């Protein structure tokens, strides 16, 4: 599984640099792989698996210990049921594989978590997933995030409705629906957003995925097809990176602080409603629109601590 | 004159962009994009938006359309900002979450369609094809609910685009193939 | 003129550490010294002048460049016809000295500027004050503040008189009236609020003198009898003053950081209103609030400066 | 009870200040100048101000209140910061020039008399007497129209402030002689 000389080599090289902490992949291009190699729809997927495998030993060497990937879209259950049931076996095959091969999870400490709409799964399925997402719980030497029946604009909507769940409770105020509110509400929700995207084969689109958490990740689009995914598709990509990097950082960065800014410019504008429908002036030596303005982001911070704190409990699916 | 030149160019293309987003990475130059924006018009494309991560396009908007309308003598525009992501969808969710909260829709109400049915674009169709100016391999917080189909595709510059180099990206999207998951 | 050797060692001393730039004297106990010495009370006032030209001396010895004195209250208008009119004649004897020693002016560069309700003096020491104050602007080595007929509650109102009168003017609009515009309406604009107020005999009181410019000022009150001021006097009235220093410092700082917060403070609150009355929102991309924010102040400093520019004009008392 | 005994202590003063101001330049202890504002009252004194430059009496307003009653059982007081000084003669100022802006009263009409009628304290006294407590040789910004003949006696601390301490500081200005120019 280890770097040969030239791949240990480049890898030092890069090192030196920025490297990412969480890397996202679209795993496309395994059907016209197959009829390349003049195999089955189901080798190419087979094989397409044993790339994942492969690439994450990359990552594990290159020190990237977050890896989100592709692996099942909600639109893909309009593929044939042949197409469709190869895949839900193949999940099957591989997900019972992982407890089999348990103890070893332990021993590398790889957490592993399925992301997406699994209710939509075959119930067998989901049991299998689930055994494996809670066998690996409380591992954090590294992190693999599949994401199965899962769309962005799924994850996103849902990620909705469960802060109107928190409004429907009294957990939550509208006003206190924030971007960050929204970030801490998704399926990722446990990882930080990638700093690479990459998607294999020509395509140029994302096709639904982590559009949310992708919006300054850098994006990388290779021809290969993913089931030929060598250590230097991943390096060239890793090499993309770099060089957006400090123009992402900064991008990002100043994305933040106008965020911010506009958070306390959109806070303080209430502050001052509510001072002048009181009559109370707006702004004075007893400090009244600091300390009210300290009573705003306190209770919102409390609110939100407590909605957090039971969406987390309600996530917990020990039957599942 | 010069226009059905460009009406038979546009529609000599296998497919045509219904809506055109333009990502500039890169100050911007208005007289090249002003000129980007009555292209797509002249082929055919209805809807054309304008982006880029500093807002210098949302503020300076007037200066633009008079740069627009200026080249329109050589002859359904918006001007976004990263207000129109991430913002919008949050500003979404709180209009929904207060109909939950008057107990006139469910929070189990809202799915994948009428979330869409929410957001500004409520009266435009997604992205087809967005053309990204300039060095940064990023969408930089374009529109991050309407792209989930996009095709992207990169141009190094905006600094002096020919008309050649813009036909050339369509003719690009002209040969992708949109496969939608099946 | 200059320092004996013991003041030329403890002055090198002091100006080790910080030296005000502006000292402000209330002459007082002209009269009491005149009893004890059992001379005449103009005797008293005419040694007491002597005084405020030798502490002038060190003062410039000492690089303390600004001096205000109080010389006479509109109060002062209460005594004796007799003892009036001869302070009067004594402010005749020593203006016209000055006209006499002019040039010498020209040469040690010291400007002379009279403050008060002159108005209120008789006619011909009205043009006497007026021709030296004329004929000693445009000098800046020194600066001499002679407070003649002064109170400050009277300077304090007229300097909201001349805001009233920009006001009725169209140079001024209420809402620019702010404690820096007041500041520069004042009889003293153009000097430095004093950093040390000193008053003889002893008492405990300011009897109506640089009330507004001397709120942070470092108050010394010495109980000596102002005709028998000494050079020792003025040192621990400076000793006193670097002791205070730090504290005074940090207290002038933090009124002025508390002030500039609440001003904006106060200012961001009507710009919240007229974008809520408008219906505009209050924080967005587009930054409308930033931007209106830079007009309002902006706005406000140009009407400023175009009401002190005609200010300083009709403060132009050529006639006088 | 012992009220009589203050009472005829304050009465044997040749004057007792009608308005007395506490100044704190020094955390200031609410116990401490809690009883110094009791004897004033104990003693005749009519109005009691209580000022520090930081602010600190005027936010923690109501639990000095509460200390003040409290040893009231050992048996008119305002609590001032920078806002009542210039702030306020500031404010006076925007109140006169718009009744110069409504043709109401011309900027000529202002006087001394006319601006002290003005002033937040048209309801009180100016001060007599200030307590100066603490290192700091200066007023911090205290009343400054309002302390123009004020007398300014200093004690070191209101750490432990004694009856006699505070009693021998009434005894000073009472022997103090207010020429009033003359
Ligand atoms: C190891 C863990 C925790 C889970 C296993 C994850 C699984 C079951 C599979 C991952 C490998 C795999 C089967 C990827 C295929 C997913 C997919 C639909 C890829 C899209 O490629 P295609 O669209 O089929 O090929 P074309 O683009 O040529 O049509
Ligand atoms: C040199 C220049 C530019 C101007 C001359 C300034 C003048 C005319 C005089 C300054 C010296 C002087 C006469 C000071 C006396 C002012 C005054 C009324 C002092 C108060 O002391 P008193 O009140 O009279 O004494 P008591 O306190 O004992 O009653
Ligand atoms: C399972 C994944 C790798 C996500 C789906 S990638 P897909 O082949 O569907 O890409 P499309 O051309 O949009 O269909
Ligand atoms: C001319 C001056 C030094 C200002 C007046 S000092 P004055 O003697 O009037 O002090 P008061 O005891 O209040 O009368
Ligand atoms: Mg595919
Ligand atoms: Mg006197």
């Amino acid at each position: 599984g280890e770097l040969s000389l030239w791949e240990r080599f480049c890898a030092n090289i890069i090192k030196a640099g920025p490297m990412p902490k969480h890397i996202a992949f679209i795993m496309d291009g395994n059907r016209r792989y197959a009829k390349k190699c003049q195999v089955e729809r189901q080798e190419g997927h087979s094989q397409g698996f044993n790339k994942l495998a492969e690439t994450l030993r990359w990552c594990l060497n290159l020190g990237i210990l977050e890896v989100t990937v592709y692996a099942f879209s909600i639109e893909n259950f309009k593929r044939s049921k042949s197409e469709v049931d190869g895949l839900m076996d193949l999940a099957r095959q591989k997900f019972s594989r992982l407890m089999e091969e348990k103890e070893k999870l332990q021993k590398h400490g790889v957490c592993i978590r399925v992301l997406g709409d699994l209710h939509l799964l075959p119930l067998d399925l989901q049991e299998l997933i689930a055994q494996a997402v809670q066998a690996t719980k409380n591992y954090n030497k590294c992190f693999l995030n599949v994401c199965f029946a899962y769309t962005s604009r799924h994850e996103i909507s849902n990620a909705v409705r469960e802060m109107a769940w928190g409004v429907e409770q009294g957990l939550l105020d509208p006003s206190d629906i924030s971007e960050s509110l929204l970030d801490k509400c998704l399926y990722t929700n446990r990882s930080p957003h990638p700093d690479i995207l990459i998607r294999t084969s020509g395509e140029v689109r994302l096709s639904d995925f982590l559009l949310w958490q992708t919006s300054h990740s850098c994006l990388v689009f290779q021809p290969v097809l993913w089931p030929e995914y060598t250590f230097w598709n991943l390096f060239e990509a890793i090499l993309q990176f770099q060089m957006n990097h400090s123009v992402l950082q900064k991008a990002r960065d100043m994305y933040a602080e106008e965020r911010k800014r506009q958070q306390l410019e959109r806070d303080q504008a209430t502050v001052t409603e509510q001072l002048l429908r009181e009559g109370l002036q707006a702004s004075g030596d007893a400090q009244l629109r600091r300390t009210r303005l300290h009573k705003l982001s306190a209770r919102r911070e409390e609110r939100v601590q407590g909605f957090l704190q039971a969406l987390e409990l309600k996530r917990a699916d020990w039957l599942a | 004159h010069h226009r059905m030149r460009w009406r038979a160019d546009g529609r000599s293309l296998e497919k045509l962009p219904v809506h055109m987003g333009l990502v500039i990475t890169e100050e911007p130059s208005f007289s090249d994009i002003a000129s980007l924006v009555v292209w797509c018009m002249a082929v055919g494309i209805s809807y054309i938006s304008v982006y880029d991560h500093q807002g210098i396009f949302k503020r300076n908007n007037s200066r633009l359309m008079d740069e627009i309308l200026k080249q329109q003598q050589e002859l359904a525009v918006k001007v976004l900002s990263p207000e129109d992501g991430k913002a919008d969808i949050v500003r979404a969710a709180q209009d929904f979450c207060q109909l939950v909260a008057q107990k006139q829709k469910r929070p189990t109400d809202l799915d994948v369609d009428t979330l869409a049915s929410l957001l500004s674009s409520n009266g435009c169709p997604d992205p087809d094809l967005v053309l990204k100016f300039g060095p940064v391999d990023s969408t930089l917080g374009f529109l991050p609910w309407h792209i989930r189909l996009t095709e992207i595709v990169s141009l190094p510059s905006h600094l002096n685009i020919s008309y050649e180099d813009f036909f050339s990206a369509l003719r690009q999207y002209a040969a992708c193939e949109q496969r939608l998951g099946k």
